RNA sequence: GUAACGGGGCUAAACCAUGCACCGAAGCUGCGGCAGCGACGCUUAUGCGUUGUUGGGUAGGGGAGCGUUCUGUAAGCCUGCGAAGGUGUGCUGUGAGGCAUGCUGGAGGUAUCAGAAGUGCGAAUGCUGACAUAAGUAACGAUAAAGCGGGUGAAAAGCCC
RNA sequence: CCCGGCGAGGGGAGUGAAAAAGAACCUGAAACCGUGUACGUACAAGCAGUGGGAGCACGCUUAGGCGUGUGACUGCGUACC
């Protein structure tokens, strides 16, 4: 029971998500919710909603058992960059790459 | 008649990028840099096949000189002893018996001194 | 078939003893350098160093004489604006006699780490006595 | 203040080694109920060291 | 090419390229260095070379017995089943079928079929004899072709 | 049998394609020399 | 237990039961080759030659293998002269069972 | 900064004279294979079995090929029991390349022998698009100024009162 | 139907030959950016290679330093146009 749960088109740079994501890899789901609550990033509340959804998908679809559950694999990838025009001085134009992210959390007991 | 192209462009690049597997950084991924390193690898691959015969022929002398000074004779007198004694040409690799068997090399040095005597 | 390459696992090593009291400077270090590499053995390759451990007894008593007693250089630079320094041979024997043979063999030792790996096996000991009786070293001349 | 060459992914990654965060590990409990909170901080309900603070 | 000869930007005082015209194929849309026009590929083909080629081809067919001649080859009614059954009786599939008079009844038949064709004295090009498996060439048509080639 | 024979030996020459590859020997400037009025198309000299 | 011989220029150190690479000959797969030329024979003690190729020395060994050597990329390339070429090479070889090495 | 033997270091490990060794290149000789140009012998829609000799190479000349697109052959052939394309592996030619096959793909591709070129990219301060880098670094736009309570809301320094 | 803010987005169920065709949609390469495993690496110096090459992890043949991946160390070696 792998029960992969992901999010697509998240509003983040993708680098700042890895600072949160690398700490939670290997830890328990009970401890993981406690870390993300008091750790302060905008991506922390985003990954919390994906992590709680990942546990919720294991409860309803699969046979649940949230008392003992670890996170085996976790990773984030770069998304479709929204392109805009930022006004810079002396008639120069900056491309201003607004990046998006693909948060993915594979949570499983085995 | 237009040639749509495409098929041969990447197929030629896969020849270099396959042979470029192992190189550090952009040399194994980026083609423009890989195309340099594979040609440069071919230059050294060509040159080192000449230097293989140099390296080993020099490196074979080390252990022959090593075993010679154990028995109490110089390298110059050792090879000269085999040459002057009834023709008897012999390679430097075939004295590798000296490393495995110590008493086998002793007979080569014994009659080498008899040549100069 | 290919040639027999030596291995770091199977090595001779052990210990030797060499006395520098009645031996000339440089000529001894030359003979110590070749034995430290293992050129007289089945070393047979640069990348595998099978060479035996070697020591010195009475490094301060090494014979040099001539004009080299006063006029020898030992030039070394620190890195700084005016860090160039010079120390004659008699001053090097006066304080820390081990540097005489060390820099004399370090020049004979090749290139970088594997040459310094030979320098790790060297033990000068400028004092009178020592204790390798743990290892039981063998005495030899030349 | 202009780079003459392009830095590598290695040089990028070795710079980002020290940007990694630390774990919390100061999560404590109240003497009355459970209530997981940071050390020297008030809970969601308002319980601090057993004493009720901020009843709103 | 549809477009103008405006300079995209100034000649000097910038890191951008020279930019002479957008219509050049080095740039984006608008290009074609060496434009090809519609042209006549009809070669000369000499009269003695053309006749000499036909005399060679007809000599090769009679050597390999691909040509089979018959007296008074003609279909009664303009129908495909009549000719298809007739060629099935003769044990033939691909045939040129040249005739001197050029009868109208045989012209309508075999127009549907790709393998079986029909032609007159002025037809019978050099490619068709090499392409098709067999050829009729009736004894009426043999006297016309022999006099034509001489 | 429409395509069976080959052309005569030496009749159909390949010819200089040119401007393709270092190994060919006709690459780089392509039989026109280094710089000069011989190179740079449009130049040349009258009869 | 070992001996040495000359086959096609390239001599080798060979013992009984060991397979070694040699140069291609025109002798068949089923046919056996006989080396009269030896520089040393060893059984219990070492026995070298006095003069070139002693009479008593002999090695009977059949030649059974099918294959060619690994391909090597020969690249001749000079910097900034506008020149390059690539070449391959196979080098035919044969193997030997070594039933000989007899006194 | 040793900085006028390459460095260590040497009273021969220097220099001069004599002689015998050894080292030392892609030279030469040995062994095998390929290619161009002359001869001798089996023999001539000429290839082998030999012999002699050549084979660094830009500008540049001459000769011989591979592959890509399209037409003829081809209403043939292969193919939903799996094409083209993509990604691996093995094998093969002196090389450009070819053959087989796993996986992905799910509908066309095309032997042989010729013909026709928009026929092969690594560059031109090339061009278009995408994606890096510097870097999560500068900056976050008049130094007139915010603070606190109570609402709504998932969440309130910025909204409302 | 479940998480979530009666969202965004995703997981099941279901449609369909295919959901690995989900509307940012046939085929989905490379540059580019991560996760996982194997190996190397914090006393070591320079176009980051090649030649030699121990050891370790995956496969052999029943041993025969054999294949694949990594390359401690080491001879030589200053990109391309
Ligand atoms: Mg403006
Ligand atoms: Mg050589
Ligand atoms: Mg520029
Ligand atoms: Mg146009
Ligand atoms: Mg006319
Ligand atoms: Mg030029
Ligand atoms: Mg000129
Ligand atoms: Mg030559
Ligand atoms: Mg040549
Ligand atoms: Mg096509
Ligand atoms: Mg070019
Ligand atoms: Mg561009
Ligand atoms: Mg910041
Ligand atoms: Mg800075
Ligand atoms: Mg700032
Ligand atoms: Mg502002
Ligand atoms: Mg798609
Ligand atoms: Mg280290
Ligand atoms: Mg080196």
């Amino acid at each position: 029971m792998e029960t992969i749960a992901k999010h697509r088109h998240a509003r983040s740079s993708a680098q700042k998500v890895r600072l949160v994501a690398d700490l939670i890899r290997g830890k328990k789901v009970s401890q993981a919710l406690d870390i993300l609550t008091y750790t302060n990033k905008k991506a922390a509340v985003l990954v919390k909603k994906v992590l709680e959804s990942a546990i919720a998908n294991a409860e309803h679809n699969d046979g649940a058992d949230i008392d003992d559950l670890k996170v085996t694999k976790i990773f984030v990838d770069e998304g479709p960059s929204m392109k805009r025009i930022m006004p810079r001085a002396k008639g120069r134009a900056d491309r201003i790459l607004k990046r998006t992210s693909h948060i993915t959390v594979v949570v499983s007991d085995r | 008649a237009r040639v749509k192209r495409g098929v041969i462009a990447r197929a030629r690049h896969k020849k270099i990028l396959k042979q470029a597997k192992g190189y550090y950084g952009a040399r194994s991924r980026v083609y423009r840099v890989a195309f340099q390193a594979v040609i440069k690898a071919g230059q050294y691959a060509y040159r080192d096949r000449r230097q293989r015969k140099r390296q080993f022929r020099q490196l074979w002398i080390a252990r022959i000189n090593a075993a010679a000074r154990q028995n109490g004779i110089s390298y110059s007198k050792f090879i000269n002893g085999l040459k002057k004694a009834s023709v008897e040409i012999d390679r430097k690799i075939l004295a590798d018996i000296a490393v495995f068997d110590k008493v086998a090399f002793t007979a080569l040095v014994e009659k080498a001194k008899a040549a100069l005597a | 078939m290919k040639t027999f390459t030596a291995k770091p696992e199977t090595v001779k090593r052990d210990w030797y003893v060499v006395d520098a009291t009645g031996k000339t400077l440089g000529r001894l270090a030359t003979e110590l350098a070749r034995r430290l590499r293992g050129k007289h053995k089945a070393e047979y390759t640069p990348h595998v160093d099978t060479g035996d451990y070697i020591i010195v007894l009475n490094a301060d008593k090494v014979a040099v004489t001539g004009n080299k007693r006063t006029d020898k250089v030992y030039y070394h630079h620190t890195g700084h604006i005016g860090g160039i320094k010079q120390a004659t041979f008699e001053e090097m024997i006066a304080r820390r006699p081990e540097r005489v043979i060390e820099i004399a063999v370090k020049g004979m030792l090749p290139k970088g780490p594997l040459g310094r790996a030979m320098f790790r096996k060297l033990k000068v000991y400028a004092g009178n006595e020592h204790n390798h009786a743990a290892q039981q070293p063998q005495v030899l001349d030349i | 203040a202009v780079q003459q060459n392009k830095p590598t992914r290695s040089k990028r990654g070795m710079r980002r080694s020290h940007d990694a965060l630390t774990a919390v590990t100061s999560l404590s409990v109240d003497k009355t109920s459970g209530e997981k909170h940071l050390r020297h901080h008030i809970t969601a309900d308002g319980y601090y060291r057993g004493r009720k603070v901020i009843a709103k | 090419v549809t477009g103008s000869g405006k300079k995209p930007w100034r000649q000097k005082g910038t890191g951008r390229a020279r930019s002479g015209s957008i219509k050049s194929p080095i740039w984006r849309s608008g290009g074609v260095t060496f434009a090809a026009r519609p042209q006549d590929h009809s070669q000369k083909v000499n009269k003695k070379m053309y006749r000499g080629a036909l005399k060679s081809i007809l000599s090769e067919l009679v050597r390999q017995d691909r040509l089979i001649v018959v007296e008074k080859f003609s279909v009664e009614a303009p129908k495909t089943k009549l000719l298809a059954q007739k060629l099935k009786d003769m044990a033939l599939e691909d045939v040129l079928i040249i005739t001197g008079e050029l009868d109208e009844n045989l012209f309508l038949a075999a127009r549907n079929l790709h393998k079986v064709d029909v032609r007159d004295a002025t037809g019978i090009d050099p490619v068709s004899l090499i392409a098709f498996d067999k050829v009729v060439m009736t004894a009426d048509a043999v006297k016309q072709v022999e006099e034509m080639l001489a | 049998r429409l395509n069976t024979l080959s052309p005569a030996e030496g009749s159909k020459k390949a010819g200089k394609r040119l401007g393709r590859g270092i190994g060919s020997g006709l690459g780089k400037t392509g039989g026109r020399g280094h710089k000069g009025q011989k190179s740079r198309s449009g130049g040349g000299v009258r009869r | 237990m070992y001996a040495v011989f000359q086959s096609g220029g390239k001599q080798h150190r060979v013992s009984e039961g060991q397979t070694v690479r040699l140069e291609k000959l025109d002798i068949a797969t089923g046919e056996t080759v006989e080396f009269a030329e030896v520089l040393m024979i060893a059984n219990g003690e070492e026995v070298k030659i006095g003069v070139p190729f002693v009479d008593g020395g002999v090695i009977k060994a059949e030649v059974v293998a099918h294959g060619r050597g690994e391909k090597v990329k020969i690249v001749k390339f000079r910097r900034r002269k506008h020149y390059r070429k690539q070449q391959g090479h196979r080098q035919w070889f044969t193997d030997v069972k070594i039933t000989g090495i007899s006194a």
